[PDB]
Order: C-alpha cells, then structure tokens, then sequence
C-alpha cells in the first residue's frame, strides 16, 4: 500500500472523466481542472497488460473420456470421476487466487502512479511550495495560469520564482 | 494561491475480492468466468460428420441407420443421442474400446473380404429386424451364413483374409446365438457349432448358445460382436461349423479426427475450437462455468458463478 | 525535544518462509497444515451402519456374517479390514466394481424372486462351510440346486425374475463348481451342464469347471458368483441343467450414501466431514499430512509437517 | 520493501503492547509512549482477511483399503495422487511465502505511512533526524504531544516560533 | 557543486516476463526450463541390469534371448526398443499388467515346482521356433508335455506346486493351441483335451483352439501364456489332458525398484534421479520440456520452450 | 513500482560495475564514481532467496505408467493421456505464473533498495542540500572528496556545515 489513494487524499474525483489522475488548481484567474496524460497512460497500459497475459492461453486438444450417451464401467468411471473433480478443485483454487492476486497487485499499482505524480510535483515545485496532509500544494509565489500550465507541462522552472517563494514562506 | 492531485472515481463502482479484502470496491473490472455458450457445433474450418441417428460402432458393420456413414473422411466425428448401433438383438465386446477408436479417427475406408461360400451355404439370410426399403435384411459388412439345405449340417468352411495394405485393418464377426433348438437345428443342423478364430494376434473359439431370453424387436436369439485389428501382412482365419456371422467387408480407420458428443445442431458458418454436449464455446477468458466435461483446447471448467478481475484503482466516492 | 516513531518486537519470535527468505524471524505465526486429527470415527449427525465383521459382497448374498445388513437404510456405509463375504470357498467377477455400487448407495431393499423347481429337483442344499446355530447352511439369498435323486441327470430348467419396479435391480448368481468327477455325476448327472442368462441387455453362458483328485489341491469345490443389474421393466432368464446357484433373493440400491473404510472406532458424540483409514479428520485449516487417501470434505493431503503464515510484521529486537 | 521496519528504524519496541505502531515522545514534562489506534487495526485487519480466505468438494473412494485392486489401474491411481499431491503441496508452500511475503511488506508499510502522516502534519515545525524521530523546534508539552496523535496540531499556530529556531 | 545517485545498466539487457508486460528488459536473467539433457543412461550408485534385446515377459519364461536374465537383482530395470519376449507364436493374456509388475519389481527368483509326469509322456518336447545354441530347444522354464507314443491319448494328470515360502509366488504356463486337427491328435490324442487350473485365489479352464488347413493362414500353432500369484502357504493345480505346457519353475520377485523403458546406451561414469526414453535429465531446475514420459525424481515437464527469470533490475540504458 | 528506477532517474550507468546501485559526485576536484556495498548487497541477497527456492528439490519418486514400446489397453491410455495433458497444463500454468509473479517482484524490489538508499542520504543531508528530481542533490556547501566519502560512508555529521548551507539556499 502506498501512501495515497485509500490514503491522504479523502476521496476520487468524479468530476474528472478526462483522466485517472489529474490537477486541480486554485489561483487569482478562478479555478481549473486538467488531468494528467502521463500518469494515467502508466497505469492504463500495465492494466492492459494484465489483460493481455490473462487470454493468452494457447492449450491442448483434450479428447473424450467420459461417456456422455452410454455407461462406463464403474471402477474407471470412479477414477475418471475423481481426478476430474481433483483437477477442477486445482483449477478454481488457481483461479480465485489469480484474481485476490492479480487485484491486490492492481489497485496497489494505481495507488503508487498517484504518489509518483505527487512526488513529482512536489520534487519540481523545491523550495516554492509546501505540502498540506491531504493531496495539494500551496504554492507561495503568485501563480499564473500559465505557470500552471507549466506545473503540469513537467516546465516549471523554480529558480525563476524562487526568491519571491521564499520570502512569503517567511514573511 | 495552490495546487492539487487527485484521481478521479465513479459514482457508483464494483466489487471484486482480493487477497486481504472480500470487499473491496474498484472503478471498473472484467469478468474472468465465461457464463453463456453457443448452442451450436460451430463447424465452419471442420470437415465433420454429423452421424445422427447412427452410432458409430453401426458405420464398422453396417446397420441401416448407418448407410451413410459406411465410408468417409473427416476431422470430426459428432455422435448424437438416438444412436442406433444394432438393429439385430445384441452386443459388443470391449464396445467402449471399439467405440473411443473410431471416435479418435479422421475417417474409414472399407475394405472386401472376399470370403466365397459353398453351394451348401446360403450365405444371404435376413430378418425383419434389419430393413432397407420396408424389405427383411440385414447388416452391410456382415452375411448371415445358414444352410442352404434346412436341418443340414452347415459344412465344415474355413474362411482366410490376408491384410495386404500398409496399416491396420479393424475386422468385425458376429457369433450368432439361437433363441431355441428347433431353431439352432433349422440354421446349422445338429451338429456341435464351433467357431475358431484365428490372427497373430488373437486366437478365440466361440460356441453359439441356445436359451430363451426376453424377445427385443420381436426376437429372443442375440448376436454377439467381436473384433481385432489385423496388422498388415497379417492373415486372420475362420473356422466354422455355422454361427458365424462373417464379415464381408473389413474397416480401416484413417487418420486422427476428434469425437463430438452433443445434442446441439450444427452450424457450418461459425468457427470453435471448444466443445460440450450443449455445443460450443468460443470466448477469450481463462475459465468457464459451463461444464465440466468438454472436448478441445477449452478454457478449465472452475466451481464458481462468477469471477471480477479489478481493471481499475480503489474506489473513494464524494 | 522531539518525537520518535516505532513498532512492536517480541522476545520469543517465529520463524517463517517468504519469498526471499528461508529463515524470517516474525512476531506472530499461525500453522497452515492440520497435523492431529482424531483416532475415531466421528458419526453423529449420521445414520450409519457399521459392518463389524460383514463384508460389503455377503449383503448381497447373505453370508451368516452379514445376517443383520440383509436390508438397511443409512447415509455413512462402514468397512472393517477383514470382513467376511464368502463362507463357501469362491470369488466374484467384478468384485471390485460391485463392492464399490454397495459402497456408494445409501441402502437396500431385497425383493424376492418367487423361483420355484420341479419335484426331481432339491433347492434346500447346504455346506459345512457356511453355518448358522453352528450346523449346516447356505447362502440366505442363494439356493444350491441338485438332483433329489443322487446320480440323476439334473432335469433341464428355466426361470425367469421380471422387474416390475421403477429403478434397477441387482440380481446375484452363483455357479458350482465341483470337486471331481465322481462329485459332479452325483449332484447333477452324468450330462453335459450348462447355464445360459439373458436379459434384453446381458447375455453369458457358464459351464462348471470340475477339478481333480484330493480334496487337499487348488482344483477343490468352489462357487464363483456372478451378477448384473436388471433394468426396470426388463426380465432376466435362467436356462441350466446344474451347476446353478440360483438367486431366491435380489437387491435394489437406494439412494447415495458415503463409504468409510477405516478400522478406527465409532465415535458418536462428535462430528466431522473429513474420514481416513486412522479416523476422522476435523480442521478449519486448508490443508493436512495426515493421509493422502481421504473421502468426503477434506483439507488436502499436502508433503509437509508444517506451513506457517506470519500473522505479525517483520520482528526486530533490541540488542 | 518499504524504508521502515528493518530499515531506517533500528529496532523495535517490545514495550510497547496496545499497539503494533506508536509514538515516543520527549519534552519538558518528560517521556511516554503511546500506541496508534488507527494504523494498528489498519493492519490487524488485512492480517484477519487473509484468514477469512484461508478457512473458506466431496470425493469418494478409488483405492480400496483393505483388499488388492487390479495393478495396472492400481499403478495409475498412484500416479495421479502423486502428481496431485506434488501440485497441492507446490501450492501450499507457494501461497504460504507469496502471503508472508505480503504481509511482512505491508506493515512495513503502515508504518511508512504514519510516518509520513506526521511529518506532512508538523509542516516546518520539525525535521526528520533519519532513525524514526521528528526534533520538534519548538515548545511542546503533553498537550502538544496528543495533539501530535490525534492528528489535531494546527502548524501555523507554531511556524513563526519554530522557523526562528531553524535559523539560529 | 552536487552528489549523484544511480544505478548499474548493462550494454545488452534480456527481455523476460512480468505479469503486466512482456518483452521487459533486465540486466541478467536465467533459465528456468531445462532444455538439454545428457543422451546416456546413467546408472552411478545404482546396481542396474540393463536386460538388452531381451523383454521383462522373456524372464519369467526363459526364451533364448533372456538366458542370462532369469535370476537377479537391481535397483533398476532397463527395456530395450525390439526386444523380444517369445521364440513360439503366441502373446501372454493380460501382458501389460505382468510387465509392470516386473519392472516395479527389484529381483527375480527362480523356484522349481518339482513337477514330474508319468512314463506316457514326453516331457522333452522341443522346437525349431526356438534355437537355443545353435539347435532346437524350448522355452526354459516351462515343458511342452506330448504323448510318449505318437497318436495315442496323453494321460489324465495332476500337477500341484505348492508355495511353502513367505512371499506370493508369480507362476506361468502355456497352453497350446494345434494348427489342425491331424496335429492335435498326433501328439495327445483324439479326446477330448480339458486344462483345469486352480488355486484357492484362482480357478479356471482352457481348451486348446485348434486350426485349419494351410500353416500360412491365420489359425495354426500357438502358444498362449497365462499366469497367477500364488500366495504363501498356498497349493496350485493342474489338471490336463495335453495342451498344457507346463512350467518347470516359478517365479517370485524380490524387492522394488525402477523400471527405465530406453533406447540410450548405459553410463556407470555418471549419476542420476530422473531418466526417460532417450536419456536423462539431470537439472538444477524446476521444470524441463524434453519430454511428458519420464520416471523417477523428476522436474515437471512444461509445454514451454523457454521461462526466462530475471536475476538482475530493470535495464534502462541511455 | 517505486519512484527510482525506470523513473526520476532517466538510466542506468553502464559504467559502473564496482556494484548495482552507486554514487556520482561533482565538486571543485572534479567527478567521481562510487558504488554502495550495503544496499547492493540487500539486493543480491534477495535474488540468492529466490532461486535458493527455485531448486527446492523434494520430489516424489514417479514410475512409468505408459508403455513406451508396447500398446496399452486403448480405453485407460485415453484416461491416462486425458490426465498426463491436465498435469502438464497446470504445471506450464504454474510455471509462467511463477516466472511471471516473481520477475515482477524482483523488478521492484531492486525499485525499493535504489529509493531506500536516496531517501537514506536525503535525511542526512537534512537542510544543507535540495533535490532536483532527477536523482541528483544540489549540496549548499564545498565538499571536498573526503566529505563526498562522509555521504558514502553515511558518517556526515550536517550540523557541520548547516550554517554555511543554510545561509546559501537563501542568498
Ligand atoms: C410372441 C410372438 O408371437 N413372437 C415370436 C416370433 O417372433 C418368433 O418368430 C419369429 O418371428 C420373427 C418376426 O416376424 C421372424 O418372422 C422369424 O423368422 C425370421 C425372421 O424374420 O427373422 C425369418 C427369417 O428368414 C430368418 N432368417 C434367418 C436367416 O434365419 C429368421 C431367423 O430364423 C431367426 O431370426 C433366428 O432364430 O427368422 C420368426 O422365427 C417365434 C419363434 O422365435 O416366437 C414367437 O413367439
Ligand atoms: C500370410 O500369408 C502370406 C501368403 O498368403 C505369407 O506370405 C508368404 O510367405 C511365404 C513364405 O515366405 C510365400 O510362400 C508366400 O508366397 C507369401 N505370400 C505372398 C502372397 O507373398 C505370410 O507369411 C503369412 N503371414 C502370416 C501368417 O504372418
Ligand atoms: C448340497 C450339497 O451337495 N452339499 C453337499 C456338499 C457337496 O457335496 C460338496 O461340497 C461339493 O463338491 O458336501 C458336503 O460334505 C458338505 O459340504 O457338507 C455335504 C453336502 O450336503
Ligand atoms: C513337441 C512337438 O511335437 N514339436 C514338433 C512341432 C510341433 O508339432 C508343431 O510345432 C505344433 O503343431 O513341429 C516341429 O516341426 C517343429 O516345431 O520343429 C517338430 C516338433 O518336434
Ligand atoms: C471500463 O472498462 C471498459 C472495457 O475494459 C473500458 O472501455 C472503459 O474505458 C473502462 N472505464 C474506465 C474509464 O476505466
Ligand atoms: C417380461 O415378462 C412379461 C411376463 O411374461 C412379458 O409380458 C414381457 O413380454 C417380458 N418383457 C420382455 C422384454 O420380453
Ligand atoms: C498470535 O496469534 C496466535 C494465533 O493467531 C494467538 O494464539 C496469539 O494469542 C497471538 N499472539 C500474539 C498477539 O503474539
Ligand atoms: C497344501 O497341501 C498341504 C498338504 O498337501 C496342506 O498342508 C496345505 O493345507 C495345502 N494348502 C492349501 C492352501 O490347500
């Protein structure tokens, strides 16, 4: 389990169809909403995958062995009846634990994408932003649409506003 | 000023079970257990035979539900429910050996025997049992071997087919049991009946047995089955006192083919390479739940209505 | 001053295997495989049916040991090691099909075949081999027919049983074969034997196969029994002149019942869903090493005395 | 593996009892320690569903105990019991290591997670002295201390004084 | 002014599987399926008998090629591709179960039965069918009993081993089936020919199948085989009127041990656990795909080709 | 699936072989390389516990139960041939699921050790250094070797050199 999904953050966004993981932004110029193409593109194509590794079973002819339309005799007939059974009982264990096992990797997997847009805001954002407990940052320079554009457009150059930041994080 | 990353949800989600939590509710999820089939044998790249009402140990010696079946080749050999096999009261010996043999082939050729009899034969008995074009009878590879002379003594005859092809011939007879000695007299005299068979590979003696049985279709005497293979350059003899009931063309199996067993029809536009009794099965998932007993490359058969792989994160609703 | 952050440790921690680890020290475990199970049969919540002594074959029969399991209902059948079938020295074609057809149902009725011979005939014959009160008997669903008239040709006879049920009909017979020659005039006359059986569905016939010389040799009197199912409507024929150990009896399995053979004691007070040879096997837990030859519900048999799932975090403690 | 246990925390606490997870802390008023409440049921309940899975067919006989069976069926019934009971037990050691390796590895991170809830919560008040601990740079008592716990301290209440002993 | 943190790439990674991709790269990865094995047989610390053109039924009977193997003992038991079990035309009833029974066997006894026949009998009767060094003989364990005068019938006898020891006791005998009936009366006789044969766990009666005419076609002389344990403590009988051959010895095998069914020539140099038909395997892994017939202790075939295992991380190169 | 690897770091050093994780230093002297014993250590030690299990050889001793020379009764060879076909679709199951489920935890177990290392010299460092997102950390001091060495041998002492730093992260 990674920090987030379940986690820090209080609840998905439904208002965001655009994307699995997304923006949000609140400054002078009003509020807007994007989501982020990177992020979520990671987890749709490992998902993908999943899918992909499950259909592809190529397997074997398997001819009859049990009679459908007339009696066999009773002793192979037991045999039959109970390897048949003990191969299904594998397989339904082999499936039911497939699945707990293929989902518990699936939600942790799309769980850590969040916490890698996260540190990856919050790795570019240095010394110009804090970090709140729930899933935002407040940034202490005045921020421009534009720059936002910028935050989610990986371009954000700190350095450029850095002085500005720092003072407001202390004054 | 601020900024913030969220991931999005629905409003309402799905359930599926994970290693830590039976309940657990994800954005979206596929199903990993196939629940409907076709009702179809979709046959469409198969050259099948659809046997309907003959049973395949019929096409081997020639019942009249089986004439169309005598000879043929396929990839795929469906089997239905009404099969008749005999028309004649009797059995077959190791009929579920037989069986599965034909079942496993890709076709069969038929082969004569040759086999001519004396003038004290009349070797073209019939019954009411057997009928072509509401006419007596019987089967097509056998002949029905009795005295052309009423109480005689069916003569001392012995019988030889040399297998002179490159595989193995399958070889059927059938020892006749009368249903009384009035009658047992009237066919083969009275004489003891003796039938001594004879290959490499299997040598027998059987005794035609008088007694009264239930009378099905009419009649209380049986006719056993029996059956070799006959391996090439191989030979395979009869002795016979009467009883007999020789072959006159012997069977060849070709090929590998694919035993369907099914009640469903055919279709020969669809294409599957799964099937069950209840027809076919053409899906992409892992498992099913449709039966337990299938025939093909099929998905395993799992105990379980349903089975939710998670395809998307945890849902947190608003 | 600050603040510190820390997990839990124990002294006395448990070891577990993982994926990287063969040797990882944990702070709670708890076992994967059930190693005990209990040393008696546990039967309650059973209508059950213990064989003691009777073997499952001599049901059919009525050998003297299984006179109290002629007929029964039950849900639980119960073989013991080394259970009687045959008093008269014989065998059964198919015995081990049949066994496991009596094994599997969940009781029988007997229906009588009202049988019935001529004056020239005597269908009370007995053995010393099988006794009841200690002297002489025979099988109590079988009759052992011979020439009343000692040397005389066994007159040849015919009897039908017709099944005027619903379900199936399990028809046992048994054919003798004698001793010697000497032995085989007298019982049945010095004519060729034979015995034919038809239904609409089975045909066979048997010829008594006589042995020679000393009583003391393999080639002594025997009955080797034979059987099939007669199919609901469906008559089933007799033709013999000696030799015949005609059935005055036969069977009709009921229902679906749970076969146990396992010499353990019957325990009543307990329940359970899981049988082996030792007793019964009673455990939430997945899977066991008691025996890999179970029936019913069961953990499955697993090569291992021990499995352990950590229950607690990795376990750290102080130094 | 997540930084936590066996990692950046050198050990554990045996004392502590009401909890897998849990503060010390150190002050004027002096030391204590409580457990956390939260992140020890976080754990303790994935721990009871993987046994709710783990206690969650009937079959009769086929080898006959107390008498001979035909050998070459006798011979094949060894066969698939063997290799069944080969696949059962590959499973069960499997399923067992896959389970406590899960498991070991989510703890380590419930405790990351803690963790990281205080430090996000004590927003420039402290810094992380890398073995586990927070070093609060200001005045805190027992007050502040489950104030800490609760997750109910209000940073900026504090920023000012705790930012000017950053510095000097 | 700055401090760095990385990790190792390779030049050339190897694409291996994970569960949400194929064609992942890693730095170093490792085979998990054996796909070579050693061509040989490999027989270290195994006392082995290697039964050469010989065949396990050969043993209990003693035909000529099985001279050398009717006695011995070993861990294991190699079978070779044409080997030979009779020198007579003929098969044994119910071969495969016996076969088994001798390669899960782990030695061989031989015990005499100490069987002996009456003045009217020829006890040494032998054949060309069987050239034993350079001459006619007969199959070593068994004796083909004839009429001492030609034509005249064979005596009414009885033979009775009995097993005295603590182990069961595996006997053989033959009966033989004439290939006329010229034939049959020479050598025992124009009566009726009858073989009883019954222990207290056995019973039953053969009657010699005679056959017709030329010797080319399918019915003529054979020799079948039949068999039964005698358990200990337990008398067995026969009772003929000729058509029994009759065995000299029994047998009892000893022990358990492996049965190889192989065409690879034997290796004493090298040691091993897990064999099959054209060798043996000798693995560090888990699963092997040389071939889904194996005996021993054995990695688990797999339909794949190849299952890489990465041993190193991701190699994301620049 | 940590951040590390295949994430904020773009590559992989085909050049250093010294060990699998490592060090990269920049500073008046020049740059150098060095690779950490300790965490590359962890993840070699993690790979031997995987294929020690891997040749887990227990093995149940099989015998032939298909006659390779001669036929075999044609009904129990199909029940025979019916079972061997099941085996084996299970094993090959269990075998890709294995290599499958297991290359994925090794991928990122190696993840784990790189992160843990990074997020182990970012707490020394405390205030004397930033992150600039891609692996490196911008020092806010002079570091002779000997000081690079202290990272590395994780004995830097950053009260040492925290008023320096702390006074150039702000001017
Ligand atoms: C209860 C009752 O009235 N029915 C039976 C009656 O069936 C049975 O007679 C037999 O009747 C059948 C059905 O009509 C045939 O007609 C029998 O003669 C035939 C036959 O058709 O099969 C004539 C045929 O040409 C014969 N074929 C040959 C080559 O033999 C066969 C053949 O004899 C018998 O099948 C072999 O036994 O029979 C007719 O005998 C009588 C006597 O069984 O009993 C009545 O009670
Ligand atoms: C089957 O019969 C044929 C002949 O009918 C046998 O083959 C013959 O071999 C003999 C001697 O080698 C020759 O005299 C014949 O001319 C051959 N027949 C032909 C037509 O070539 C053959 O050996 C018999 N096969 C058996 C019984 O196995
Ligand atoms: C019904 C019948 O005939 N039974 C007689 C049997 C048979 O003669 C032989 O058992 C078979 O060969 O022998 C007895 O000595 C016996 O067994 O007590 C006397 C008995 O009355
Ligand atoms: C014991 C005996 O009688 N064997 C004689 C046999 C058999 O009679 C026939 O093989 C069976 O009919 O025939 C021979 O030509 C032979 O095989 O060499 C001579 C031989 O001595
Ligand atoms: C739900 O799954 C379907 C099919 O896999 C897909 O078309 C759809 O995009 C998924 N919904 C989302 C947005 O996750
Ligand atoms: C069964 O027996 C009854 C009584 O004789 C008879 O009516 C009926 O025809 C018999 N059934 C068969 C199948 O012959
Ligand atoms: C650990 O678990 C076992 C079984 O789940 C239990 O008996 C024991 O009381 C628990 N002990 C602890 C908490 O260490
Ligand atoms: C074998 O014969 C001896 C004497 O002939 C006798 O002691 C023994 O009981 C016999 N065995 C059997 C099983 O009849």
């Amino acid at each position: 389990l990674f920090g987030a999904i379940a986690g820090f953050l209080e609840n998905g966004w439904e208002g965001m169809v655009d994307g699995w993981y997304g923006f949000r932004h609140q400054n002078a110029q009003g509020t807007g909403q994007a989501a982020d193409y990177k992020s979520t593109q990671a987890a749709i194509d490992q998902i993908t995958g999943k899918l992909n590794r499950l259909v592809e079973k190529t397997n074997t002819e398997f001819e009859s062995i049990e009679s459908e339309f007339s009696e066999i005799e009773h002793q192979i007939g037991n045999v039959i009846n109970w390897t048949k059974d003990s191969i299904t009982d594998i397989w339904t264990y082999q499936a039911e634990l497939l699945v707990a096992m293929e989902n518990q990797h699936t939600i942790d997997m799309a769980d850590s994408e969040m916490l890698n847009l996260y540190e990856r805001v919050r790795k570019q954002l240095r010394q110009n932003a804090e970090e709140d407990g729930k899933g935002c940052f407040e940034i202490y320079h005045a921020c421009d649409d534009s720059c936002m554009e910028s935050i989610r457009n990986n371009t954000y150059d700190h350095s450029q506003y850095r002085e500005e930041a720092l003072l407001n994080r202390l004054n | 000023d601020k900024i913030c990353l969220g991931h999005h949800a629905v409003a309402n989600g799905t359930i599926v079970k994970t290693l830590t939590n039976e309940q657990e509710e994800v954005t979206n999820a596929t199903e990993t257990v196939e629940s409907t089939g076709i009702n179809r044998l979709c046959m469409k790249g198969r050259k099948h035979k659809d046997l309907g009402n003959c049973h395949p140990i019929g096409m081997l010696i020639g019942t009249p539900a089986c004439d169309l079946h005598l000879t043929g080749m396929w990839d795929t050999l469906i089997e239905r429910e009404n099969a008749i096999a005999y028309c004649y009261p009797g059995a077959t010996v190791n009929v579920e050996a037989l069986r599965q043999k034909i079942m496993e082939s890709g076709g069969i050729n038929k082969i004569s025997t040759g086999f001519t009899y004396g003038s004290s034969i009349n070797s073209a008995g019939t019954t009411r049992a057997c009928m072509r074009n509401g006419g007596n009878s019987f089967y097509a590879e056998l002949k029905w071997l009795v005295s052309k002379s009423a109480g005689q003594n069916f003569p001392q005859t012995t019988n030889t087919y040399r297998n002179t092809d490159t595989a193995e011939h399958l070889i059927m007879w059938g020892i006749h049991h009368p249903s009384s000695t009035q009658e047992k007299n009237t066919l083969y005299g009275t004489q003891s009946l003796s039938i001594s068979v004879g290959s490499s590979t299997y040598r027998n003696n059987f005794v035609p047995v008088v007694g009264a049985r239930p009378q099905v279709n009419g009649l209380s005497s049986r006719i056993d089955f029996h059956w070799t293979l006959v391996q090439p350059g191989d030979n395979i003899t009869f002795s016979h006192n009467g009883g007999l009931i020789a072959p006159s063309r012997v069977s060849k199996l070709i090929g590998r083919g694919l035993g369907i067993q099914s009640d469903a029809p055919i279709d020969n536009n669809c294409e599957s390479k799964c099937f069950w009794r209840g027809g076919s099965i053409n899906t992409r998932l892992p498992f099913q739940n449709l039966s337990p007993r299938t025939v093909g490359q099929c998905p395993k058969y799992v105990n379980r209505r349903s089975l939710m792989l998670a395809t998307g994160m945890r849902n947190v609703p608003e």
